[PDB]
RNA sequence: UGCCCACCCGGUCAUAGUGAGCGGGUAACACCCGGACUCGUUUCGAACCCGGAAGUUAAGCCGCUCACGUCAGAGGGGCCGUGGGAUCCGAGAGGGCCCGCAGCCUCUCUGAGCUGGGAUGG
RNA sequence: UGGGGCGGCACUCCCGCGAAAAGAUAACACGGGAGCCCAAAGGUCGGCUCAGGCGGUACAGAACGCCGCCGUAGAGCGCAAGGGCAAAAGCCGGCCUGACGUGACCCUUCCAAGUACGGGGUCACGACGCGAAAGCGGGGCCUAGCGAACGCUCGUGCCCCCACACGUGGGGGCCGGGCAUGACAGAAAAGUUACCCCGGGGAUAACAGGGUCGUCGCGGGCGAGAGCUCACAUCGACCCCGCGGUUUGCUACAUCGAUGUCGGCUCUUCCCACCCUGGAGGUGCAGCUGCCUCCAAGGGUAGGGCUGCCCGCCCGUUAAAGGGGAG
RNA sequence: AGGCAGCUCGCGGGGUAGAGUGACAGAUCGGGGGCUCCAGGCGCCUGGGGCUUCCGGUCUAACUCCGAACCCACGAGCGCCGAAGAAGGGGGGAGUGGGUCACUCGGCGUAAGGUUGGGUGGCAAAAGGGGAACAACCCAGACCUGGGUUAAGGCCCCAAAGUCCCGGCUAAGUGCCAACGAAAAGGCGUCUCCAGCCUUAGACAGCGGGAAGGUGGGCCCAGCAGCAGCCAUCCUCUAAGGAGUGCGUAACAGCUCACCCGCCGAGGCUGGAGGCCCUAAAGAUUGGUCGGGGCUCAAGCCGGGCGCCGAGACCCAGGAGGGGGUCUACUGAGAUCCUCUGGUAGGGGGGCGCUGUGAUGGGGUAGAAGGUGGGUCGUGAGAUCCACUGGACCCGUCACA
RNA sequence: AGUGCCCGCAGCCUAGUUUCUAGGCGAGGGGCAGGGUCUGUCAGGGCCUGAAGCCACUGAUGUGAGGCUAGAAACCGGGCG
RNA sequence: AGGGUGUGGCUCGAAAGAAGUGAACCCUUCCGAAGGAAAGGGGCGCAAGCCCUUAGUACGAGGAAGGGCGAUCGGGGUCACG
């Protein structure tokens, strides 16, 4: 149990039941390929286990973590302002961080508080990489270790 | 009618006398045989693998069958001793109101078509319930263990014999 | 078969009560203590007492102290999206938490 | 001193109960004395009501022992569910499996009255 | 309304079950009730505690009474059910009439999310009644026992009655009560039309597909029994498990601006659960005649009488005079 | 300026699944003990009748001493939306009251592409890919063009990619089928796995002998001389034998059964369960299959595995439009930023055409109008143009009808 | 009858503008009020009251007129067979 | 069956569209989105392949420059096959 969590949506927003659908939206989850950082809790363990049947999550790395946030782009930022603005340097915190951060004025220092949707890229070489369909438990939905960090690398 | 049409069930039980008028009186009506409080050795009981309703008429059957191949056996106060163990609670209900009322134009089809009692059944809910048993000697075993299935043949459902 | 509409249709065990505290009214301890506005309040009915019972459709919720008339307390609770006033007598209630 | 020991006023409403055995009272508590007046018995001072108060721990009360009832703890045994998901098995009935939870009965052993407010007794 | 009619009321309100531990939740689902009754079966106060069982006493008795012991409801509480109830809501006495007038708020009706009644709860003002009192009493221990407009009638203290005022009579209004509508959220209401007609309806009947298989035919399992002995040559009782969609039961998915309805005639084809013809076998097969199993659909499988048929009965031959499909 | 479609914590509610019946209400099977009455037989015994107690078992939609998962209330917390795009209040206009199916928990009814309920999902109004075609099955919500990566599925050919790998099994074309297509039984037919019993002190099987006698004891029985109807049973005995199994026989006799020896040197035997396969297993609609082709150390199945193809889902690039947050214009035109992008009933925003009226910098006409064909503009609605034909009247803009 | 309390938007003022719910003013608005009226014997209960509508064009919808279009058996009057 | 669609073949092309102030067609150089190789090397796995390297390199949808060539393309009709 670490501090630092995430979690990937791999199925659409069709034939997607009441109980969840919004639960998603509510996770900012509002289509698959995204993702974003928790502070792990008993009261998100709720959600995760409630759309497991959805997606994957897990605990991250250091290597998943730098691989993650790299990628906020022209339309993938953080809420500075909306306008999502492609981060690519300590410049955008620079002029930035100062607003709900305190002393976070280093591209490294951003493990430990928030962030927002981002909008993810297929897994390579086939989310099917060594599985085919994807609703087996203790494999394809729900919670899968470190090994989420790989996972999210291949992406 | 055939066996096969009360074989599953078809809603839930059905019980109670005093709300349920006019049951048909069960075929079955002596349910331990032999010499009971006897001595005996073998313990062999049998036991069910499927769910389902079991026809008294068919256990009635069941029963005949089973004493006289005892009986013939070696006698029938004779050291074994035979015991049913369940009862026919459950009740089941047809709708035979097409039989008589379904060739006079009265209120045929599923109109009113509540069921109506003419047959009782043994009910059956555990996977692997007992359903009768038998006690024998040690030198009997063998002369039991046929004597269980051929009543077996007569069962709807699929059985299982043991050794004890 | 559309059912009656009976004040206390279908409660063959709502107003059951555990063969443990049958008789009179056992607990005025709880009674004794009074409420004034703003307390929460935990809605019990005893189906012992035929005085003040609320209807079953209520029964078992969240209930707030808004004032006081004669004997009796009135209380507040939201079923759905609306608004209701329950006026009962105090020996269905029981603080909360 | 003290505090608990009963009592009156209680809360908890059986783990606090019931039944039997035994122990404790010169205070407290009853038993117990007697009814003219108060009141009262569709007869009675039985009971109630009043006036009392010799005796007395046998009742009750109280404590303790043992039984059963009863709450729990553990052990043994009995019995067995349900949410979440799959172009999984099975024709179906049904069942396994991965994600979350259990409880139920019955025997054995072990405990089993707590507590607020005031006038006696130590 | 599982076409319509017949059937019944599931059409008014209530209990439980249905109904799946919030609420709500269908059935022409099941088991049932009401269209009242009570001046005491109502209010209060007071007193006693039931059903049942045990022991002893004349008549005396299982059960009339009496004296003791046990009895946690197993009685009783008006009416169906459910619930609730033991110094009581039960039983017995005392006094009473609150089963109160007026004006309120609220629950159910009627979830969430609109609303007539009815029932019920909580009140204030006033006076009552009970008890010493606290207090309890606007009916029945709680959940069924009920009716809008309009008009009529009753009680109520006034109000109004005219193009001028006044007088008398007579009218009109309020506010509340009664007079009803059970098809019970309220028209005043009998049958046939096969002489029918009209606009529609596959939201829907009849023939004809599809689904299904209670029935029907067949199959298999098992085997009480009969056969001289011997269950399985042949018959197989009680039961059990399967198939076909040949009739017959339901289904209303398709067809109501038409898919023209029984039989029969002719004509074609199919299928095999084989009637015969071919092959093989068993037999309680001396041979014939038998009886039965299996394979085998290539071919054949008539002619008459009665009946419109189908079915059915029968005539005389033949190898027999198989049975079903193809809208 | 809070709001709450979710979750967590705290704090409450519950009688359903289940379970129990000596905890009520009922249902229901037996035995034991005692008491009581009757019938029979010789005070006793037997059978039956009633009562009690003890012990055991079988069920409950209208039984519940108990009782989950679970669902719900409220507070706090988390999380999300919010002054770019706003809890509450008011107002204009509707259609909608015949649903269906799939899954899942019911009821009715056996049943039903039946009906009637709870929850979810489509579809209706949802394209695109697979399932052969397809309203509903799975993937997945189509501003457009283009590039790439992927999903559900599939990968011998039709047809894109694996005649891909390991191990094992199937002989029927069983099969090559998610939504769909075979029961009980029989099979040592086959393939793997649990028990139990004998085995090198010689196992099973196999091959010859001893395989026996008083005695064929026998009872009734002509004789049953095991085996006609009931049945016992000793040593001559030992590396071996029964007073003895099935054939038998009128009765025998006889052949065998049971046991040891001689060879024999590997397992053998009996209950158990499973997978695949065979019978069970029969319909024609007219004609033969898994889609076919066709496939048998598989192009099947099982255990697994490895690698790829595959859409509009996702990424990117370019263009477009709506909505929302700066500039000019006698009233529409520009710049910039964010963001949103299936579609009936319905509502709303804006735009072209036809004919007439007023005007109108205005204009156009014997070379108009119209027709035919064809360029060019515009998403389109349409506009607009060139050659010819025609032979006398016709447009642009604004506003209006 | 038409007023009196309070919260509080935009804007304004104040100094910081630290960048500003920091505080006042606070239209509007909201909540408690109050008042007029009938009714109730008081509480109450019903209604009204915080100063803005009218007119004109176009538009939409309801209602009544044939009433989007078309579609019947019917009945009646008066004539003609 | 028909239509749109790709490749072509053959046909009409006066103007109205491009175009000699350069169409169409060839090269060469450059930039480069996401995405994304291979031979070789070494190791591992029975195998089927993977792992680091070669490398986000070659490559690439799109866009820029130069050159050489020299006049039809765009467009209409039909047909072949996908």
């Amino acid at each position: 149990m670490n501090e630092l969590i995430g979690v990937i949506r791999i199925r659409g927003w069709a034939a997607t039941p009441w109980y969840i659908q919004d639960t998603l939206s509510m996770l900012r989850l509002k289509n698959a390929f995204n993702a974003m950082i928790y502070p792990k809790d008993s009261s998100i363990q709720g959600m995760l286990n409630l759309v497991s049947s959805y997606v994957t999550w897990g605990e991250l790395n250091d290597e998943g973590l730098r691989l993650l946030v790299s990628k906020l782009e022209i339309s993938r930022g953080k809420k500075v302002n909306e306008e999502y603005v492609k981060d690519k340097l300590n410049v955008d915190f620079q002029s930035f961080v100062e607003s709900i951060k305190d002393g976070k004025l280093r591209l490294n220092k951003l493990d430990e508080i928030f962030s927002l949707p981002i909008r993810l890229h297929p897994p390579k070489g086939g989310f099917k990489g060594k599985v085919s369909r994807p609703f087996r438990a203790g494999g394809e939905f729900g919670y899968r270790g470190d090994k989420i960090n790989e996972l999210i690398r291949r992406m | 009618r055939p066996g096969r049409c009360y074989r599953k069930f078809s809603g839930p039980a059905y019980t109670r006398r005093e709300y349920i008028p006019g049951i048909p009186m069960p075929k079955i009506t002596k349910f331990v045989m032999g010499n009971v409080n006897g001595d005996y050795d073998y313990e062999l009981r049998l036991i069910t693998t499927e769910k389902g309703q079991i026809r008294h008429n068919a256990l009635e059957a069941a029963r005949v069958i089973a004493l006289k191949y005892l009986s013939k056996k070696l006698a029938s106060e004779q050291n074994f001793a035979l015991v049913v163990t369940k009862y026919p609670h459950h009740v089941i209900r047809e709708n035979k109101m097409m039989a008589f009322a379904g060739a006079d134009r009265l209120q045929d089809g599923m109109r009113l078509s509540f069921g109506k009692p003419i047959g009782t059944a043994a009910r059956l809910e555990k996977l692997g319930e007992l359903v009768m048993y038998v006690r024998v000697k040690k030198e009997h075993l063998e002369a039991a263990k046929e004597a269980l299935k051929i009543a077996s043949s007569k069962l709807p459902i699929r059985t299982k014999i043991e050794i004890s | 078969v559309a059912r009656s509409k009976g004040y206390r249709s279908k409660t063959r065990k709502l107003l059951e009560k555990k063969v443990r505290e049958k008789g009179a009214i056992p607990k005025l301890s709880l009674l004794m203590h009074d409420y004034s506005q703003g307390e929460y309040v935990v809605v019990k009915i005893n189906p012992s007492i035929h005085k003040g019972m609320p209807h079953r459709r209520y029964h078992g919720k969240v209930g707030l102290v808004v004032g006081k008339r004669g004997k009796a307390y009135e209380v507040k609770v939201n079923i759905g999206d609306k608004e209701r006033v329950l006026i009962v007598r105090p020996e269905h209630l029981i603080p909360f938490n």
